[PDB]
C-alpha cells in the first residue's frame, strides 16, 4: 500500500513549493502581518520599521504561536515516519488533524456555512467531518475579518491623540497649522511609554488562544 | 491503462517468440533421443487467440500463507523421412526455424524499443 | 468489526434503493497508479532474480520500461502544474 | 425516560387486549361475572436486516447465458482416440435484495389469565358452568387475544365462584 | 463585535478624549473670554491680545497637569490593549 | 409517540371491521342480538425490495444472439478421422427489474370473535338457532372480515343466550 | 444518578407485576386474602450485534454460478489412458446481514413470592384451601407474571393463615 | 466522593431487598415477629467486551464457497498409474460481532440473614415453629431475595424467641 520511494520523493519536493501558501492560509501569519500593515499606518509613519523587519517578526511570532501544533504533528505523525511505522499517505492523513483543529477553532461558523452551501456539500455530522476544501477558504475569510477588527481597534488611541491635538490647535486660533506633523511625535510617545510593541504582540498571541 | 494496451501486441508477440524459441531449443537438445516427436506452435493462431482472450486464496487475514493458484496447443511437426529410432526431428527444418525465430525475436525487440524510445522522447523537454 | 458490518448492511440497503469531482482525489489516484505499476515491476524483477520459473526476462524489462515511462509522464505533468501555479500566484491582483 | 414510555406503551396494549376480551365475554357470562388481565412481552430492540437471494442455475434448462465458448475435438485414430472438450460459460442470475427495518414495540409473547364466575340461579345456588361453555370461552378468548403458536402464547381460563 | 459593543467602545474613547481636552480647552476659553471682556470694557480694536495669554495659560496648564493626563491616557491604552484579545467575535 | 399513532391506526381498522360485520349481521339476527370484536396483527416494518429476473436461454429456439462464430473442421483420412468444432456465441437476454416498497400498516393476520343471541319467541322461550343459520352467519362474517388463508385468518362464531 | 433511575425502573416493573397478579387473585380468594411481592433481575447492559449468514452452496442443485470453465481431455491409447479434467467455478451466494441493538432495561429472570390466606367459614374455622384451588392459583400467577423457562423464572405459592 | 455514592447505592439496594422480604414474611409470621438484614456485594468495575464468532465450515455440506478450482489428472499406463488432484477453495463464513458494555452497579453475591420469633399462644408459652413452616419461610425468602446459584447466594433463616 505504501508509495514507492520515487513517488514519495516527488510528492515531498512538490509539496515543498506550497510553503508560502500553507503559511499564509493555514497558520497565524495572515492575521499578524496584516495588523502590522495597519499599525504602521496608525502611527502616522508608513515607512515605520522596514518591511522585512516586520515580516521576520511576524514569522517568529507565527512559529511561537504554532509551536504546540508543530509539536503535536511531530509527535503523532512525523515520528513514526522517521522511525518507520507509518507510510507517507497515512502520515499526511494523520498530521493534518491538529492543524485542522487549530484552523477550526478560529473559523467563524457563518463563513464555514457559506462555503458549504457554495460547494453543495451534504449534511456534515460534526466539526470532525468538515472537508479541508471547505475549511481553508472559510478560515482565511474569518482570519481577514479578525485582523480588520484588531486593526480598527488599534486605530483608536492615535485617533484620540489626533483629535485632541487638532482641537487644541484650533481653539487657539492656530487654524493654519497642520496637526499631523505635531501629533506624530506624540503618537511615538504613546507607543513608547505604554510599551506598544510588546503589548501588541502579547495581545495577538493571547487572541489566538 | 493505455500504455499497457498500446504496447500489448508487441510484448505478447515477443513473449510468444521466446516460448517458441525454448520449444525449438528443446527440439534441438532431444535430436538424438529415440521415440521423440518434434513439436512446435502455430505462431499466428496462438498470438490472435492470446490477444482476443488462477484462483489465488483469499488472504483476508494479515498473517497467512499467500499459497498458489497455478496453455498452447502443441502441434506435432510432420516428419520428412522415416527413421528406425522413431525420431521425427529433421535438423534442417529445425535449424531454419531456429534462425528465423531468433531473427524475429530481435525484430520484435527492435520495434518495441522504438515504440518506447518514441514515447520517452515525446515526454523529454 | 461491528461498525464494519453495520456499514456493509447500509451499503446493501442503498444498493437495493438504487436498483463532486475533486482534483486532489485525481492526483492521489494518479500517484497510486504510478506507485502500483512501479511496485509490480519491482516485485516481478525481484522474483525473477530469485530464480522463479514462470517469469521471463523480456517481460521484466518491458514492465520496467513501462513503469519508467509512466513515472516520467507523472514528472512532466507535475512540472507543468507547478509552472502554472507559480505563474498564477505571481500576479499583482 | 424512554423506559417509562415503553412501559406505558406496554400498559396500554395490555389494557386494550383486556378490554377486547371483556367486551365479548360480557354479553354471555354477564357484567362483572368475568375478569381478565393481560401481560405482554414486547420488542424494543432496533433491528435492521438486508437479505440477498440468488436463484439456482445448476440446471441447463433454467440457466441464463451471456457468452458460451464450446471447443470440441475428436481425433480418432477404442484405439488411439483423443477427445477434448473445453467449455466456458458466463451466466446471468436472478437477484432479489430485501431491506427490512423491524418495528419497535412489536409483541413477542402474550399470556392472558381469565377468571369467570359461577351461575347463581333464582334460588341462589352457585351452579358451576359446563365443559361446552368453558370451551366456548376459551375459543373466544383465543380469538380476542390474537392467539398464535409461533409467538408462544399461553392462555388459562378457570371457573371459580367470586368472593363477596 | 456587535454594533452595541463597538459604540460602547467609541463612547468610552470619546469620554477619555473629552476628559483630556477639557482641562486645556476650558482654560483657553476662560482666558479668551476674559481678555475679550477687558477689551470691550477698554474699547480696543485688535484681535491678537487674546492669543498670547491664551498660549501662556495653555503652557501653564500643560506644566501643571501633564503627569495626570499622561497617566490617565496610558492607563486607558493599557486597558484597551489588555482587553483587545477578548473583544473579537 | 409513533407507537401511539400505530395503536390508534390498529384500533380504527378493528372498529371498522367490527362495524362492517355488525352491519350485515343486524338485519337478520336483529339489533343487539349480535356482538363482534376484531383484533388485527399489523405490519409497521418498512421493507424495500428489488427483484431481477432473467428469461432462460438454454434452448436454441428461444435464444437471442448477437454474434456467433462456428469453426468446423473434418479431416477424414473410422480410420484417422479428425473432427474439430469451435463454437462461440454471444447472447442477449430478457431482463425485468421490479422495485417494490411495501406499504406501512398492512394487515398480517386477522382473527375475529362473534357471538350471537338466542331467539325468544312470543312466548319468551330462548330457542337456539339452527345449523344452516349458523353456517350463513359464518359465511357472512368471513365475507365481511375479508377472510383469507394466506394471511392465516381465524374466525369463531358461537351461539349463546345473552345475559340480562 | 443513573443507578437510581434504574432502581426506580425496577421498582415500577415489580409493582406492576404485583398489581397484575393481585388483580386476578382478588375476585376468587378475596380482598386482602392474597399478598404477592415481585423481584426482577433486569438488563442494563448496552449490547450491539451484527450477524452475517451465508447459505450453503456445496450441493450442485442449489449452487448459483456466474462463470464456469470445464476443460475435459481423454486420450485413450485400461491401457495408456489419460484423463484430465480442469474445472473452475465462480459462485454467487445468498447473504443476510442483521444488525440488532438490544433494549436497555429488559427482564432477565423474574421470581415471584405469593402467599394466600385460609378460609374462615361462618363459624370462623380457618379451613385450608384444596389442591385444585392451589393449582389454579399457581396457573393464574404463572400467567400474570409472564412465566417462562428460557428466562429461568421461579414461582412459589404457599397457603397459610394470616396473622391478626 | 464516588465511593460514598456507591455505598449509598448498596445501602438502598439492601434496604429494598430487606423490605421485600419483610412484606411477604409479615402476613403469616406477624408484624415484628420477623427481622431480616441484607448485605450486597456489588460490581462497580467498568467492563467492555467485544465478541467475534465464526461458524465452522469444515463439513462440505455447510461450507459456503465463492470460487473453486479442481484440477484432476489420471494417467493410467497398479502399474504406472499417476493420479494428481489440485484443489483450491475460497470460502465465505458466517460472522457475529457482539459488543457489550456491562452495567455499573450490578449484584455479584447476595447473602441474607433472617430471624423469626416464636409463637406465644393465649396462655403465653413461646411455642417454636414447625419444620414445614420453616421450609415455607426459607422458600419465600429465596423468592424475595432473588436467590440464584450462579451468583453464589447464601441464605440462613433461624428460629429463636425474641428478647423483651
Amino acid at each position: 500500500q505504501s508509495w514507492s520511494l520515487s513517488v514519495q520523493t516527488l510528492v515531498f519536493i512538490t509539496s515543498l513549493t506550497f510553503l508560502p501558501a500553507i503559511l499564509l492560509m493555514m497558520t497565524s501569519f495572515t492575521r499578524i502581518i496584516i495588523v502590522f500593515g495597519l499599525l504602521r499606518n496608525a502611527l502616522g509613519t508608513p515607512s515605520a520599521p522596514p518591511n522585512q523587519v516586520l515580516l521576520g517578526l511576524a514569522l517568529f511570532l507565527t512559529f511561537f504561536i504554532m509551536s504546540p501544533v508543530i509539536d503535536k504533528i511531530y509527535v503523532d505523525a512525523y515520528q513514526p515516519f522517521s522511525e518507520q511505522k507509518i507510510s507517507m499517505q497515512e502520515a499526511l492523513d494523520k498530521g493534518a488533524q491538529p492543524l485542522r483543529a487549530f484552523m477550526l477553532r478560529q473559523t467563524r461558523e457563518a463563513d464555514l456555512a457559506l462555503f458549504a452551501r457554495l460547494a453543495n456539500s451534504g449534511p456534515l455530522q460534526g466539526p470532525e467531518a468538515v472537508p479541508m476544501r471547505i475549511l481553508l477558504p472559510a478560515y482565511v475569510t474569518s482570519e481577514l475579518k479578525t485582523a480588520f477588527q484588531i486593526g480598527f481597534t488599534i486605530f483608536i488611541p492615535f485617533l484620540i491623540i489626533d483629535l485632541v491635538i487638532a482641537s487644541v490647535l484650533m481653539a487657539l486660533g492656530m487654524m493654519m497649522v497642520p496637526p499631523a506633523t505635531i501629533a506624530l511625535p506624540f503618537k511615538l510617545m504613546l507607543f513608547v511609554l505604554v510599551d506598544g510593541w510588546q503589548l501588541l504582540m502579547g495581545s495577538l498571541a493571547q487572541s489566538f488562544y | 491503462d493505455r500504455l499497457d494496451a498500446a504496447l500489448r501486441f508487441q510484448q505478447e508477440a515477443l513473449n510468444l517468440r521466446a516460448q517458441r524459441q525454448e520449444i525449438l531449443a528443446a527440439n534441438i537438445a532431444n535430436a538424438d533421443t529415440p521415440g521423440y516427436q518434434a513439436r512446435d506452435i502455430d505462431f499466428a493462431s496462438e498470438l490472435k487467440k492470446v490477444m482476443v482472450r488462477g484462483v489465488a486464496l483469499t488472504l483476508t487475514s494479515s498473517h497467512h500463507i499467500p499459497a498458489q493458484a497455478v496453455a498452447v496447443d502443441l502441434l506435432y511437426r510432420v516428419p520428412d523421412q522415416p527413421s528406425l529410432d522413431g525420431n521425427t526431428v529433421d535438423m534442417d527444418r529445425e535449424r531454419t526455424q531456429f534462425a528465423d525465430n531468433s531473427l524475429k525475436y530481435q525484430m520484435g525487440l527492435t520495434v518495441l524499443g522504438s515504440q518506447l524510445k518514441g514515447m520517452m522522447n515525446v515526454l523529454q523537454g | 468489526a461491528i461498525q464494519g458490518i453495520e456499514g456493509v448492511i447500509s451499503q446493501l440497503q442503498a444498493t437495493a434503493m438504487a436498483a463532486t469531482v475533486s482534483f486532489a482525489g485525481q492526483l492521489h489516484a494518479a500517484l497510486d497508479r504510478i506507485s502500483d505499476r512501479q511496485a509490480a515491476a519491482r516485485v516481478q524483477a525481484e522474483k525473477f532474480t530469485l530464480g522463479e520459473p514462470g517469469i521471463a526476462l523480456n517481460d521484466v524489462m518491458a514492465d520496467m520500461q513501462k513503469a519508467s515511462v509512466s513515472m516520467q509522464m507523472g514528472i512532466q505533468v507535475r512540472n507543468k502544474l507547478v509552472a502554472a501555479y507559480q505563474e498564477v500566484m505571481s500576479m499583482q491582483v | 425516560d424512554l423506559n417509562d414510555a415503553q412501559l406505558k406503551f406496554a400498559n396500554d396494549v395490555e389494557s386494550r387486549i383486556q378490554r377486547r376480551i371483556e367486551a365479548i365475554l360480557s354479553p354471555i357470562v354477564g357484567n362483572g361475572n368475568v375478569h381478565a388481565q393481560v401481560t405482554a412481552q414486547l420488542d424494543f430492540a432496533n433491528k435492521e436486516q438486508t437479505e440477498e437471494h440468488y436463484s439456482p442455475n445448476g440446471d441447463a434448462s433454467k440457466a441464463t447465458l451471456r457468452s458460451r465458448q464450446l471447443n470440441i475435438s475428436e481425433q480418432v485414430g477404442a484405439g488411439p482416440r483423443s477427445t477434448q472438450r473445453n467449455e466456458t460459460s458466463n451466466y446471468e442470475v436472478d437477484r432479489t435484495i430485501r431491506h427490512t427495518k423491524m418495528n419497535v414495540g412489536d409483541i413477542e409473547r402474550l399470556s392472558v389469565a381469565v377468571v369467570v364466575n359461577y351461575k347463581t340461579l333464582a334460588d341462589g345456588k352457585p351452579l358451576p358452568l359446563t365443559a361446552d361453555q368453558m370451551k366456548q370461552i376459551e375459543d373466544l378468548t383465543r380469538e380476542a387475544m390474537g392467539f398464535s403458536d409461533k409467538r408462544g402464547d399461553t392462555l388459562n381460563v378457570v371457573n371459580s365462584p367470586f368472593s363477596a | 463585535m456587535t454594533p452595541e459593543s463597538v459604540m460602547m467602545m467609541g463612547t468610552e474613547a470619546m469620554k477619555v478624549a473629552l476628559a483630556l481636552a477639557a482641562p486645556l480647552l476650558l482654560v483657553a476659553l476662560i482666558t479668551g473670554l476674559i481678555i475679550s471682556i477687558l477689551q470691550a470694557a477698554t474699547q480696543i480694536n485688535e484681535m491678537t491680545l487674546s492669543f498670547i495669554p491664551k498660549i501662556v495659560a495653555v503652557f501653564i496648564a500643560i506644566i501643571v497637569a501633564g503627569p495626570w493626563m499622561l497617566n490617565l491616557l496610558l492607563d486607558y491604552v493599557r486597558t484597551l490593549f489588555s482587553n483587545l484579545p477578548y473583544i473579537i467575535g
